[PDB]
């Protein structure tokens, strides 16, 4: 009787161990599914570029295609050095590699700087830090730049340096890549190599491609279109092209590739939310939904290359919508639909898509200290009934730039419903109906129940009570309007409330509500035309309720008061934002939805972060809340300028409030580091339970740069003399705790973190192992079958993993090509199945399976008992 | 139609590449006894001097064991049973043979046995009766289907201390879904329970037996006119000649090659000459006719016997030039079962074009399933599947009045002859190739279609092709005495 017994799987968990030494040792003693160095994640973090080909991140494939075609497997290894001071103490770690478009940052950080204390009357200063930009311009230009190549590339830090100065020679192996026209953008590189850097980059055979300035030249080795780092086109990097283009008399060829991006990205004419990247070759679009990183950049190129009142612009952004779970995610887990925020308040709404979510707004998106939520689908919805029979309405709902309107018309009675926000936690909805007989208006409202869904389907049958027990939501009727409380939830990645959390609904009008479990009914009788206004107020901690009772009953003693401010607010939003009188009309709307997403993901005052700031998706799955990362707010601080100066202000507040001070409790040493991430939640270390604070590490610094544009646009100069110490500082750190080699060339790197290091002082490196399962068959003519392995995750069915046949002929389940390796000892009638590069989704029940084919064979079909196999 | 010179040179040449490539497969044999014998374990017997057989063969070992064990014990008692029967009570016969079928069944497969085809035949009988052609089909797909659970499958397996066991109800029980389909399709007193019964356990159809109609079974048990006891003596005396005769042939061809080994070494298969791959086809195929012959010869014998026509045995498949008349001649039964219960019921070839696909679509998907419905079973049928649409297709283009008269204006009726022995020749070479995929499976299939097709397009292929079209013109020929009516 045929036999098959599994063995070799069992619970593969990651081993980390200490030292730099020991991990030089290990590397040596090979024989290893992996290494992983948290600090070296941290430091690709830090570059902003993840997965970036000149970071050492390129994929088997292409690797093996890169050695096949000549070049050592160590060209895309970059060598990991910790930083240590005089004394001995661990300041940080930093990549063995200079980057040149973090050169050129610091390059453009130094005039910027000079400028900012030429204007604070500081002429050492400012001479010594033009001195600094002159002699990095220098070493940029000898060291990075590439004469065989012509092209500007990181330079490996060499365990000598080379005998002009230079640490290592530039890395022209990993390829081209947009860092290559950093120089450009920041005014580092000199005229010859400008020009050689605009002819590659207007090559089609290197980045001219359908949608221009990719993040890695189709020659790269480690190209591929839909790698985010790795050609996918991103419209921060395609600005800082045509930027440093223009900069360098390429004016013309710069409106050119803006004018062909304009023409082939994909959706930017349309109703869409704007996404991260696009693909170099189709053009389409990928990346949270509303990215107030794309926003700006794209803002920008309207305000420089794009050539050719809010109520001109109708439905510039999709913000209808009816959500039926707490989480209606899209395929990349950012909520599909786009609610309506302004004024920097943590509740947003949805326009009525049909006629059962007419009458209300359904989407109430609450944010969640961190994350956006759906609370309802449909609450406080209107429905009107006249002489017994409910009124049949015609919809017509539109947003506009600041407000959403949704009109109601019937025979005789209409409606006009605005929604407007009023202060930075409350939303004021005017409805206004007109009638020539007395109505009897009915609100109705619900709370979802459903937990998440990704495309519409629901992934599992939670609910919101189910998988939050102590989220108990509970309606409650008040003298006027309503009121919603949620229990406390700490969630640290789904949902986070504070037990205090409330959404308020305050009306003018006096209201017979009642409850009924998880949804309430309003009735009122009106006899005729009336106006009534509905505050919607959603405060996170019980000093935001008491303080906005008081804002809550002035806004209903003059609710046309906040509307017509929220009027002329985006009135002049609108007035200074558009200022390009050579574009067109489809190239101002698409300035518009900028506008309108970047003041949509912009967050009041929240938690840990006492000033206003603005994150890079208010729909985002990890980006929602007051999540506020440096990187992106330069940018949007840059572009929010020019219509928004007060914000831009007070996001780099924000970012600069946590920056690290002399005395600090945490890291002492990192005097002037700027957190990579501050949200509403301390991390542990500080005393919270955030769990998205990062400080191990920051971005790349591009805040001068930034802060002189606010000052260009508000030309205030107490403003540079407040940021000046600030930068100074930030500037300062990234000399000291980044620069190996103390050339004055910075390298990214991560900081002295619990999850870098020991408290000793001794780097963490995580052993990955490989699992190795076999499968013995007894009593069979085993050269005779086609052996192959199955597996069953909990939950799911079985699933073909591999399967080798009795010919020899291997074939592999697409999720474990090249991770899995198939082979079969009809000697020892074995079939062994070597899995690498095991990840959580691997954690399942594996079964060997045997079987014949062919008549001839017979109808032998052997199961394994099966074994258990868990990672991660 | 053909010069007698020509047509006994084309069978000369038939013969002449038939026994060459057997020769070439002999010597291959010979060569790697000691590999194929340390890889799949060569049996060793005295029939035919010092060689060893060949008994990699799953269907023709476990037949030819359980027959010395067990089954030409209980077929030679259902014989006497039935002769008995037939002196002492005709009026009763159909019952003492059920009787019997019952017991035999028992006795190789225990309780568990008599009770799954019990259960089976009974669950067919109550859905039945809504007279529902589709509840029936659906009822019998699900009971066939059940066969193939492993829940199931371990339950059954518990039964039995071995798998030869449970082997032998697994196959009981496929022929069984069969059986009583044709019962209660028929359906929609002489339809009662215990006719059904008697259908069912009727012991020379029970382990792996030619579907026969239920309409001949119940009107043949009812005659009540027999043949002498001599006469049946005399015919059981033939019958068992030829059946010897049969069995000494397949085991004559399983010591002399050892197709079945060489195919289960696909690495072997894939590095001998184009002429051992040609015999290598050509002995797969006769070894699989002639066991099937044997197969059905000893239940076919016993049914005459019985009083009753059984389905005619297959015809040599070195006479079938087409997918056609393969599939009408080698499995009779089979054939007369999916034309009334599954190729007219759905259309047959009476509603154009479209309707003929559809419904050989759905008769070689129905047979892939009863199968087993594995992979290669499922790509031979799509293979014979569009061999039988394209043949069907061919005869109704030439079948046209104007395309019939431009023909004969055009062509001798001997250019029409050596015309349709060269459209035969690809035919026969792609029925070859997909019963190929059948026996041997995908590998099998993959090899012989990149070594003759791909590997071997200039002169490879048209060498096969010559042969095959020497062999289309005597098997056209032959087929004149018997297709033409
Ligand atoms: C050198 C070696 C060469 C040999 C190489 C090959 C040898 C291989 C050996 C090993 C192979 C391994 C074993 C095979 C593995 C499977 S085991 C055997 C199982 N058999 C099958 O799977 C065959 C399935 N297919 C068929 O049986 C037929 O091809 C079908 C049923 C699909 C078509 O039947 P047909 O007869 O060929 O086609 P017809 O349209 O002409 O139907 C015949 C009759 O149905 C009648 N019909 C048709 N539609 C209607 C209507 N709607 N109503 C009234 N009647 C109607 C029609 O009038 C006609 O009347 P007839 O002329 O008097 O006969
Ligand atoms: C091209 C060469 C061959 C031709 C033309 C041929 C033709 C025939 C014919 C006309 C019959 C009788 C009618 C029928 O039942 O189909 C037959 C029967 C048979 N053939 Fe062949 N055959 C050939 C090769 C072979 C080979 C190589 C074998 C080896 C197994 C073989 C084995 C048989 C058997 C066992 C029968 C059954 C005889 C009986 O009991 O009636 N034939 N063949
Ligand atoms: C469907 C099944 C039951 C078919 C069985 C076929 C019968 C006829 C087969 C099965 C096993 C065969 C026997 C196997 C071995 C031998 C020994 C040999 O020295 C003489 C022939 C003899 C005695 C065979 C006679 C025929 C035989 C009994
Ligand atoms: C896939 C169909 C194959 C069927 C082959 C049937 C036997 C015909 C004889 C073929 C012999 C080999 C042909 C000559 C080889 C050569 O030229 O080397
Ligand atoms: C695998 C698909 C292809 C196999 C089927 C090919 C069939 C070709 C035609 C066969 C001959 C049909 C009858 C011809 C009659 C004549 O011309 O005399
Ligand atoms: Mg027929």
């Amino acid at each position: 009787q045929v036999q098959l017994v599994e063995s070799g799987g069992g619970l593969v968990k990651e081993e980390t161990q200490s030292g730099l030494n020991n991990y030089a040792r290990v590397v040596e003693k090979g024989q290893y599914d992996s290494l992983e160095i948290p600090a070296q994640v941290a430091a690709s973090w830090e570059s902003g570029r993840d997965d970036a080909a000149v970071f050492g991140f390129i994929d088997k494939e292409q690797l093996d295609k890169y050695v096949a075609n000549g070049g050592k497997r160590s060209d895309w290894t970059v060598k990991f050095a910790e930083n240590r001071s005089q004394d001995g103490t661990l300041l940080g770690y930093s990549l063995l590699q200079e980057s040149v478009d973090q050169a050129s940052y610091m390059y453009s950080d130094n005039h910027y700087l000079a400028e900012m204390a030429t204007i604070l009357g500081k002429p050492e200063e400012a001479k010594r830090y033009r001195q600094l930009a002159q002699q990095l311009a220098d070493y940029i230009n000898t060291c990075m730049f590439d004469p065989t190549t012509q092209f500007y590339y990181d330079v490996r830090i060499e365990d000598k340096p080379l005998a002009n100065g230079c640490a290592g020679k530039p890395i022209v192996e990993r390829g081209k890549g947009p860092e290559g026209w950093s120089p450009l953008f920041n005014g580092a590189a000199t005229q010859a190599n400008a020009d050689a850097v605009v002819k590659v980059m207007l090559d089609p055979k290197e980045f001219n491609t359908f949608v221009p300035l990719g993040t890695a030249a189709l020659t790269n080795p480690a190209f591929g279109a839909d790698i985010y780092w790795r050609g996918r086109v991103w419209v921060d990097q395609f600005w800082f092209g045509l930027k440093g283009m223009e900069r360098y008399g390429y004016r013309d060829d710069a409106l050119k590739l803006a004018d062909t991006f304009f023409r082939h990205a994909k959706g930017l004419t349309a109703d869409g939310p704007i996404q991260e990247n696009y693909n170099p070759l189709t053009g389409a679009q990928q990346g949270a939904p509303n990215f107030s990183w794309s926003a700006a950049h794209l803002y920008m190129l309207y305000n420089d290359f794009f050539r050719k009142n809010a109520d001109n612009y109708k439905n510039v952004i999709n913000r209808t919508g009816a959500p039926q779970y707490m989480k209606d995610y899209d395929y990349d887990d950012h909520q599909r639909f786009n609610p309506f925020f302004d004024l920097g308040a943590w509740h947003g709404h949805l326009l009525p898509d049909g006629p059962n979510t007419m009458g209300g707004f359904p989407g109430v998106a609450l944010l969640t200290e961190e994350y956006i939520n759906f609370m309802a689908s449909n609450f406080d919805r209107l429905t009107v009934w006249q002489d017994g029979k409910k009124v049949d309405f015609t919809l017509e709902a539109y947003s506009i730039p600041g407000a959403l309107v949704q009109k109601l018309t019937a025979k005789d009675v209409q409606v006009e419903m605005t929604l407007r926000f009023a202060t930075p936690r409350t939303s004021l909805l005017e409805t206004k109906i007109t009638s020539n007989k007395p109505l009897d208006l009915v609100w109705d409202g619900e709370l979802l129940e459903k937990l998440e869904a990704k495309e519409g389907k629901p992934l599992s049958d939670k609910t919101i009570a189910g998988e939050y027990p102590d989220y108990q939501r509970k309606i409650s009727a008040t003298r006027d309007g309503l009121k919603v409380t949620f229990g406390k939830v700490r969630a640290t990645w789904d949902l986070l409330t504070s037990g205090e959390s409330e959404y308020q609904v305050h009306k003018s009008l006096p209201v017979q509500t009642e409850i009924n479990g998880n949804r309430f009914t309003s009735k009122a009788h009106i006899n005729g035309s009336t106006t009534l206004y509905t505050t919607y107020s959603h405060l996170l901690t019980a000093q935001e309720v008491s303080k906005e009772q008081m804002q809550i009953r002035d806004i209903l003693a003059r609710p046309a008061f906040y509307l017509t401010a929220s009027q002329q607010r985006w009135e002049e939003y609108l007035k200074k934002g558009l200022t390009n009188p050579d574009a067109t009309p489809e190239q101002t709307r698409v300035a518009v939805k900028a506008i309108e997403t970047l003041n949509g993901n912009w967050r009041s005052p929240g938690g840990a972060v006492k000033f206003n700031t603005v994150t890079p998706s208010v729909t985002g799955r990890w980006f929602s809340g007051n999540q506020t990362w440096p990187w992106d707010t330069w940018k949007q601080a840059f572009a929010m300028a020019h219509f928004n100066p007060d914000i831009a202000k007070e996001n780099i507040r924000a970012v600069f409030s946590w920056q690290i001070q002399p005395g600090d409790s945490v890291r002492p040493q990192d005097v002037g580091f700027v957190p990579d991430l501050i949200a509403w939640n301390l991390s542990p270390e500080r005393g919270g339970d955030g769990g998205n604070w990062n400080e191990r590490n920051t971005k790349p610094s591009l805040a001068a740069w930034s802060v002189m544009e606010v000052y260009n646009v508000t030309q205030d100069k107490t403003w540079v003399a407040e940021m000046y110490p600030k930068l100074v500082a930030y500037h300062d750190w990234w000399l000291r705790n980044r620069d190996h080699n103390g050339n004055g060339v910075p390298e990214y790197g991560a900081t002295r973190d619990k999850a870098h290091n020991t408290e000793s002082g001794e780097m963490l490196f995580t052993v990955k192992k490989s699992l190795r399962l076999s499968c013995t068959a007894s009593g069979a003519i085993f050269s005779t079958y086609d052996v192959s392995w199955y597996r069953q995750a909990p939950e799911k069915p079985r699933e073909l993993v591999a399967i080798i046949t009795r010919g020899g002929n291997t074939h592999y389940a697409d999720t474990v090509k090249g991770r899995f390796t198939i082979s079969r000892d009809n000697a020892k009638k074995t079939v062994n199945l070597q899995m690498n590069s095991l990840k959580p989704e691997d954690t399942a029940v594996y079964y060997c399976h045997a079987g014949v084919q062919g008549a001839m064979l017979g109808p032998r079909n052997y199961w394994g008992q099966g074994t258990q196999v868990t990672v991660s | 139609m053909l010069p007698r010179w020509e047509l006994a040179l084309y069978l000369l040449a038939s013969l002449g590449f038939h026994f060459y490539s057997f020769y070439e497969v002999y010597k291959v044999s010979r060569e790697h006894e000691e590999e194929l014998d340390q890889e799949f374990e060569l049996e060793t017997d005295t029939l035919f001097g010092g060689l060893k057989k060949d008994a990699t063969d799953f269907e023709w070992s476990f037949w030819m064991e359980w027959g010395k064990q067990w089954l030409v014990w209980l077929l030679l008692g259902h014989m006497v049973v039935s002769q008995m029967a037939t002196l002492l009570a005709r009026k009763h016969r159909p019952w003492i043979l059920m009787l019997y079928g019952m017991w035999a069944c028992w006795c190789v497969l225990g309780t568990p046995g008599v009770a799954m085809v019990l259960l089976h035949t009974t669950i067919s009988f109550c859905v039945a009766q809504f007279r529902s052609q589709l509840l029936t089909w659906l009822c019998s797909l699900l009971l066939l289907s059940t066969l193939r659970l492993q829940g199931v499958e371990e339950v059954k397996r518990r039964w039995y201390k071995t798998e030869n066991e449970y082997y032998l109800l697994q196959f009981t029980l496929t022929v069984r879904c069969l059986y009583y389909t044709n019962f209660s399709l028929e359906l929609c007193t002489s339809y009662s329970f215990p006719w059904m019964l008697a259908y069912v356990f009727y012991y020379p159809v029970l382990h792996n037996g030619p579907i026969l109609s239920f309409s001949e079974f119940i009107k043949q048990m009812q005659q009540q006119e027999h043949d002498s006891l001599k006469a049946s003596l005399c015919v059981l005396a033939l019958g068992l000649g030829r059946l010897l005769c049969w069995w000494w042939l397949a085991e004559l061809m399983a010591h002399l090659m050892y197709m079945h080994a060489i195919y289960s070494s696909i690495p072997l298969l894939e590095t001998v000459s184009c002429w051992t791959l040609g015999g290598l086809a050509l002995a797969q195929v006769l070894f699989f006719y002639v066991k099937y012959l044997v197969l059905f010869g000893v239940p076919a014998l016993l049914m005459r016997l019985d009083g009753l026509t059984p389905p005619a045995l297959p015809r040599c498949v070195s006479t079938m030039f087409s997918f056609t008349g393969m599939w009408r001649y080698f499995d009779v039964g089979l054939h007369n079962f999916l034309i009334r219960y599954v190729y007219i019921p759905v259309g047959g070839s009476q509603h154009g074009l479209l309707g003929t696909l559809f419904s050989t679509a759905m008769t070689f998907a129905f047979v892939s399933y009863w199968h087993g419905g594995y992979d290669y079973l499922w790509c031979w049928a799509a293979l014979n599947w569009l061999g039988v649409t394209v043949e069907n297709g061919v005869r109704r283009l030439v079948e046209t009045p104007c395309i019939q008269d431009s023909l004969a204006r055009y062509f001798s009726p001997q250019a029409r002859r050596r015309f349709h022995a060269a459209l035969a020749s690809c035919s026969t070479s792609m029925l070859i190739l997909s019963n190929l995929v059948f026996l041997g499976g995908n590998e099998v299939g993959k090899t012989y279609w990149n070594r003759i097709f791909i590997q071997g397009w200039p002169w490879v292929t048209l060498s096969v092709l010559g042969f095959l079209y020497c062999y289309s013109h005597v098997g056209i020929a032959w087929a004149q005495t018997y297709a033409t009516d």
